């Protein structure tokens, strides 16, 4: 789940830019892969549970990440977009 | 190059019939809907016959460029086991494709609600392979062979339909690279994004033979991603109960579900396979159909 941790880090970065937040990524807890497109390119929705530190304290968050790739996930995606980020 | 909706509409106008078929079609009724658009039945003014009209909005496609393929490629190709495309039109922001209305429903309804015998499976395979041999010889790849793409006439004849994903290869462009099809029926080389030819239709046909034997394609209980990883990585899929299938049908299936595309049987080769000696007349199909079950 290395490829997953990179998507989880991206989700935390995008959240921090969106909400002017300062969450510090720790680890992926659980991850669901879902194919949502298979015409012209692969489109995958990731449902991530990740641990991040808010004000120094480790809390759990659920992130939804939308990726497009030429090859089956989790190969290098040419598009990434945070759809949802909330504390569990 | 970036083109406007209106530029695209002008380009598509060059390959369709001019005007609006509402001059000769009335009493439109919506019967189906896809990601592509809707399917209607309409009454032809002179004969009073029912025809099908596929309507696809130019503004609501994942890849609008794909609207060219069926109307350009299938314009001049005709076969008794291929659904007749009569004409295409632009009506406002919609591409309309006027086609034969087959009143026997789709093969999907049969494989989900009955157990086909080997005569009936041979009958379907003979008709589909006649269509594919004809199309493959012209360099046409269907690219979405599955039970849903096979329509029955009221008298139990079998036609290949749903050419929305079709492609044409030539000497100068012998291979396609596009990711198209339906996950569970996709050839390993499609999932792997390798250049491919007509062979992908023979893999998909193999999966449809498993539909006719088992009622579902392999791994149909699993999410598409999990299924496509198995197709890509695993040995060819097998039927649920090898002892319930004849040696000749297992041999037939074994020639289609071959990972190495160059070692896969061609449509022409499969037409000569002894399994197709079990093929019966259209009357052997009629008893499977929803009306007579």
């Amino acid at each position: 789940s290395l490829e997953i941790e990179e998507l989880a880090r991206f989700a935390v970065d995008e959240h921090n830019k969106k909400e002017n937040a300062l969450l510090e990524f720790v680890r992926v807890v659980k991850a669901k892969e879902q194919l949502v497109g298979w015409v012209y390119e692969f489109q995958t929705m990731y449902y991530l549970t990740l641990e991040a530190k808010d004000g120094g304290k480790k809390k759990l968050y659920e992130a939804k990440v939308w990726v497009k790739s030429d090859h089956m996930p989790p190969s290098l995606p040419n598009f990434k977009e945070l759809q949802e980020f909330k504390p569990v | 190059m970036r083109v406007s909706h209106e530029q695209f509409r002008a380009a598509l106008q060059l390959v369709v019939s001019p005007g609006d078929p509402r001059e000769y079609l009335a009493n439109f009724i919506k019967i189906g809907e896809g990601s592509t658009g809707i399917v209607c039945i309409a009454t032809e003014k002179h004969t009073g016959k029912q025809v099908a009209v596929k309507k696809m909005d130019l503004r609501k496609q994942q890849r609008r460029e794909l609207l060219f393929n069926e109307v350009v490629i299938m314009r001049d190709y005709h076969h008794d086991n291929v659904v007749d495309m009569y004409s295409s039109y632009l009506v406002g922001d919609e591409l309309w494709v006027v086609m034969e209305f087959l009143e026997g429903g789709a093969l999907t309804d049969i494989v989900t609600h009955t157990r086909m015998n080997e005569e009936q499976i041979a009958t379907v395979c003979l008709s589909v392979l006649r269509a594919l041999s004809y199309l493959h010889n012209q360099g046409v790849i269907h690219r979405d062979i599955k039970s849903d793409s096979i329509l029955l006439t009221s008298d139990g004849r079998i036609k290949l339909s749903d050419f929305g994903f079709c492609a044409q290869v030539s000497k100068e462009v012998p291979k396609r690279k596009s990711l198209v099809g339906t996950p569970y029926w996709m050839a390993p080389e499609v999932i792997s994004r390798l250049p491919y030819g007509t062979e992908v239709d023979i893999w998909s046909l193999g999966i449809m033979v498993i539909e006719m034997i088992d009622g579902e394609p392999p791994y149909f209980n699993e999410p598409p991603l999990q299924a496509m990883r198995r197709i890509r990585d695993s040995l060819p899929p097998r039927v649920k109960d090898l002892h319930k299938v004849s040696s000749v049908l297992r041999g037939f299936l074994d020639l289609m579900l071959v990972r190495e595309p160059s070692q896969r049987a061609t449509a022409q080769e499969l037409l000569g396979h002894p399994f197709l000696k079990l093929a019966g007349p259209p009357s052997c199909i009629v008893p499977l159909m929803r009306q007579y079950r």
